This record gives structure tokens, C-alpha cells and sequence, in this order.
């Protein structure tokens, strides 16, 4: 539901179904042989 | 004769050890495998060097000599009536190669004598069946003079008496050196020159050990003649056994020329080969 996150802190909802409607979250080695 | 290491699979690699490259100047032989450089799968090895082996490589009779005698009369001074073949492996060369590819050889010595014969003409009659003597004539053991002389009593010599028509006849002898093993080549002489002596003294050749080191073999036809002339050849097969060799030698590159390691004809056997020709 109602996500709480540190910032003191502040409430985020998400209103629609798809995702895309979110708002942003902010948060030796010279020899060889192969 | 042991059997073979199986191959083992091998992936990619992409690392620090580098197999592939070494340093012939240690004087070693970089013991590498397919894996080592390519992507192998697994094989389980079924081959096995049993044919290698020393005693495999050696284990067949060779011919050393072609011993000529003669059944005929006594006056007939162009007939040899017994011949005299000091004992050795260098008269032919195939046998010679092989056991100079080492430097030092123990083996016991299994001798088989195939006798032939024949008439040499047509018009004086036949002859009954021929005895041939074969003795062994030790170092220092009296030589035969003469086809019918008192050393052919073989009190102490062995000898071996064949009859012709039977199969080859064949002894054995042991190792019999008097070092611990037989010496293929000998770096050195039989005496050291003394400084003051004159220059027929301390003379001797380059590489031999004795004058007779093996002794001989005196052959002779023990028949009194029949008047028409015989000619008959006992071909000496040498067969090693019970092989054990010293220190491994490059087998002899051009024909050999004498007892020694000299060289005098065939000194070019390599053909011509472009650098880039397959
Ligand atoms: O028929 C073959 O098996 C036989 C045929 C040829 C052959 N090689 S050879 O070069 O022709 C050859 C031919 C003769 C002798 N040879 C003699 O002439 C002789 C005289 C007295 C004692 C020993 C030997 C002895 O080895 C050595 C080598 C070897 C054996
Ligand atoms: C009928 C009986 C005959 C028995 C003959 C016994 C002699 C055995 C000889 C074996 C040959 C050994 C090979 C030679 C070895 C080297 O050349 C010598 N060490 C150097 O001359």
C-alpha cells in the first residue's frame, strides 16, 4: 500500500495499474599462451 | 613393453603457462603432449611398445659369416679341405648397425650354422652324405694346421658335429666377456708407447682392446674325400638374447669401412630436398 521512506520521512502511492506510470524512484604477466 | 598413457580430454586454455615454449639449450627434450597445444578428446591407448624393446629389437638371427670349405684331395692344393673364421659381428653390417646403436651390451649368444653343399663337377662320381666339424678354438687353444692334424681330437674345445641334411645345428653360449659388459667401442689402445722406445714398440691399433678376444671357429669336413670335388659354405647366424645395452649411440649414418669407425666412400647420403618442398 502506502510506501514510508527515509528522506523526516515522506508517503509515496502508486495510483495506476502499470509500472510505467510510477513516479522515479531515487534509490608474470607477460608470458601467455590461449 | 608396457602399454601406452591414455589421452586425456583438453579444453580451451588462456593462461600464464606456456608449454609451447622452452629452452633446448638446458639440453632436455620438451616432454609435451597434444593437450599441451591443441584441444584433444579422450582416448583410451591401446598400443603398446612391446616390438621396441631391446630384447624385440635384437631377438632375430642374423648372418655373420659365410664360412667356405672344401672336400676334395689333399694333392688338389687350390681346394681348402678346413677354414678358420675369427669370431665376430662386423663382417656384414645389418647386425653390426643395430648393436652400435648403443655403446655397452650384456647378452648371451645363441649360434645357428646353416650348412649347404654342392658338386663342383659332374664326371668323377657322387658322394655319401658329408659330417661337418665346427670348433670353437678359444683364445691362446691351438690353431688347426691342417684339416686332419691332433687339434681336431677336441679334448677340451667344444665342437659341434653336423651331419648334412639335418636341420642347422645351434648352440648357446653365455655372457662371456672379461669386462662386465661387451664394449661396441673402445676409445683407446691396447698399449701406451713409452717415451725412449723405438718406433716399432708400444705400437697398436686405435680402438682395438686384443689381438683375440673371442677366439675362432675351425671348420672342416671330418669325410675322407670321394674322388670328385665337394664345396660346401656354413653361414654363422648370431642371435643376441637376454639383451642389455649402455648407453645409446646415432646409428651409423655412412657405409662402414673396416673395423673401426672410419669412413672412406658414401660420405653424402642425404638427397636433395627444396627448403620448401613438401
Ligand atoms: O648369403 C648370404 O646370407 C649373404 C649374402 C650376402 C651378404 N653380404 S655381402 O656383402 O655379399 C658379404 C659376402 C661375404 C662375406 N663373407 C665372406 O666372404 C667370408 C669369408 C670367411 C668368413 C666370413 C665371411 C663373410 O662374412 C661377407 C659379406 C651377406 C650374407
Ligand atoms: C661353437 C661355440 C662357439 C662359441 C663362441 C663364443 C664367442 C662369443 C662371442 C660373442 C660376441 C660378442 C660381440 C663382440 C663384443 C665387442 O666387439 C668386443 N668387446 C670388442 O672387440
Amino acid at each position: 500500500g502506502a510506501q514510508v521512506s527515509s528522506q523526516i520521512n515522506y508517503t509515496t502511492i502508486n495510483y495506476y495499474r502499470d509500472s510505467a506510470s510510477n513516479a522515479a524512484s531515487k534509490q608474470s604477466d607477460r608470458v601467455m599462451q590461449l | 613393453a608396457n602399454n601406452l598413457p591414455d589421452t586425456q580430454s583438453s579444453g580451451p586454455a588462456h593462461s600464464k603457462e606456456t608449454p609451447a615454449l622452452t629452452a633446448v639449450e638446458t639440453g632436455a627434450t620438451n616432454p609435451l603432449v597434444p593437450s599441451d597445444t591443441v584441444q584433444t578428446r579422450h582416448v583410451i591407448q591401446k598400443r603398446t611398445r612391446s616390438e621396441s624393446t631391446v630384447e624385440s629389437f635384437f631377438a632375430r638371427g642374423a648372418c655373420v659369416a659365410i664360412i667356405e670349405v672344401d672336400n676334395d684331395a689333399p694333392t688338389k692344393r687350390a681346394s681348402k679341405l678346413f677354414s678358420v673364421w675369427k669370431i665376430t659381428y662386423k663382417d656384414t653390417v645389418q647386425l653390426r648397425r643395430k648393436l652400435e646403436f648403443f655403446t655397452y651390451s650384456r647378452f648371451d649368444m645363441e649360434f645357428t650354422f646353416v650348412v649347404t653343399s654342392n658338386y663342383t663337377d659332374a664326371n668323377n662320381g657322387h658322394a655319401l652324405n658329408q659330417v661337418y666339424q665346427i670348433m670353437y678354438i678359444p683364445p691362446g687353444a691351438p690353431i688347426p694346421g691342417k684339416w686332419n692334424d691332433y687339434t681336431w681330437q677336441t679334448s677340451s674345445n667344444p665342437s659341434v658335429f653336423y651331419t648334412y641334411g639335418a636341420p642347422p645345428a645351434r648352440i648357446s653360449v653365455p655372457y662371456v666377456g672379461i669386462a662386465n659388459a661387451y664394449s661396441h667401442f673402445y676409445d683407446g689402445f691396447a698399449k701406451v708407447p713409452l717415451a725412449g722406445q723405438a718406433s716399432t714398440e708400444g705400437d697398436s691399433l686405435y680402438g682395438a682392446a686384443s689381438l683375440n678376444d673371442f677366439g675362432s671357429l675351425a671348420v672342416r669336413v671330418v669325410n675322407d674325400h670321394n674322388p670328385t670335388k665337394l664345396t660346401s659354405k656354413i653361414r654363422v647366424y648370431m642371435k643376441p638374447k637376454h639383451v642389455r645395452v649402455w648407453c645409446p649411440r646415432p646409428p651409423r649414418a655412412v657405409p662402414y669401412y673396416g673395423p673401426g669407425v672410419d669412413y672412406k666412400d658414401g660420405l653424402a647420403p642425404l638427397p636433395e630436398k627444396g627448403l620448401t618442398t613438401y
